[PDB]
């Protein structure tokens, strides 16, 4: 999840 | 950037501060959780207007952010608690005090403690907003990390640029940036203490939340 | 208190002969771990010697004295650690006749604690850290780490500052370079405490195991929890 | 405790 917030 | 550059897109870049649901140790912490959850898309977007931190791989963003998230949710919570002593303001509408911490009560006091020494030192936000930064580009920076230790010494010049400016002399200025930084210690000790609660809280939680859990 | 009343280089001085030896040791999971206990039992004793010499330190209560290095022990150990193993890239040096690699600490559920234990070492061989800093460092941690769970300390730790910052301009730094190296140096004080609030954790999972602990260290995990 | 004891 993290990564895809980040994007 | 010109330290004065540097306050100012810190200033700006500041979340908001979120409103619990409120009105057991359950119910208590089940609206903590509720609360952490909406501040940490915040955050992640709020990390990101932080100087430096976009020039960072994403795979050590997401490495910066999930060593140092609890720690800047509670040097946040600590910051908004100051001028309410023996009290912590989790939201505007989430004010405690000690007595209903419940095996959260020896965290709770060091949360209490460290809001203390803020108010004694009457911490500025101008530097409050420096030391949550420098957590995010500090607690897991340990190829181009060193890039970051440049930003890091960046925000140390801009501590004692503001310092300067207060009328603090130069022996003051010094012990003043070693008593802001030696604090950053205590929110490392609480944040891995609050881990561990947490760690036995999911052996009885926020999806997002457990993927940051899962990273300690 | 005569911590107070005293100059940079009395300080330093004072520090630097108070300075603990450097002891000797006597791989399984229980052998490795059996070693590191024991020595660390012997190192805790010339600790606590060490920190009634820590200026400042004979000034408070007693039961302030034990609540400092109840918090601080291990974070003083391990930066013991981390000193001596800077002329040993790569490498930690528990003691002259212990010195491990990484491949050593997978043989305990440990190369977590390892590998950051070698990173802060690499960070102090890339400052170049010198030995008067880094007693100052150490003593910091003593009186700092329990601080907030008391102006006495504050003004003590304030004073280490100034010495801290009298030994970089001693060395020809700039004045810019002066507390761009302080902050450097008191933000590792994060990592150690990060690292010393890991290695509790396996101590107490190693306790409740059953590597014997010393009734002392005993003693002293109990305080964590 | 031990601690005391070692302090003094
Ligand atoms: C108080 C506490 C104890 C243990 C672990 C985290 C803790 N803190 C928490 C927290 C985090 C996650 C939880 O499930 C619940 C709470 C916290 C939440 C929001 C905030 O703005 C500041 C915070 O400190
Ligand atoms: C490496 C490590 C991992 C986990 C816990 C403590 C650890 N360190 C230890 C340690 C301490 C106590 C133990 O029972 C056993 C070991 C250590 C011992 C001596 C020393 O001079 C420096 C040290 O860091």
């Amino acid at each position: 999840i993290l990564h895809r917030l980040l994007q | 950037l010109t330290a004065d550059q540097m306050v100012s897109a810190l200033l700006d870049a500041e979340p908001p501060i979120l409103y619990s649901e409120y009105d057991s140790e359950a119910s208590m912490m089940g609206l903590l959780t509720n609360l952490a959850d909406r501040e940490l898309v915040h955050m992640i977007n709020w990390a990101k207007r932080v100087p430096g931190f976009v020039d960072l791989t994403l795979h050590d963003q997401v490495h910066l952010l999930e060593c140092a998230w609890l720690e800047i949710l509670m040097i946040g919570l600590v910051w908004r608690s100051m001028e309410h002593p023996g009290k912590l303001l989790f939201a505007p509408n989430l004010l405690l005090d000690r007595n209903q911490g419940k095996g959260m009560v020896e965290i709770f006091d060091m949360l209490l403690a460290t809001s203390s020494r803020f108010r004694m030192m009457n911490l500025q936000g101008e530097e409050f907003v420096c030391l949550k930064s420098i957590i995010l580009l500090n607690s897991g920076v340990y190829e181009e990390k060193d890039h970051i230790h440049r930003v890091l010494d960046k925000i140390t010049d801009t501590l004692i640029h503001l310092m300067a400016k207060a009328g603090l002399t130069l022996q003051q200025q010094h012990q003043r940036l070693a008593q802001l930084l030696l604090i950053l210690s205590h929110i490392r000790h609480m944040s891995n203490k609050g881990m561990e609660h947490l760690y036995s809280m999911k052996c009885k939680l926020s999806d997002l939340l457990l993927e940051m859990l899962d990273a300690h």
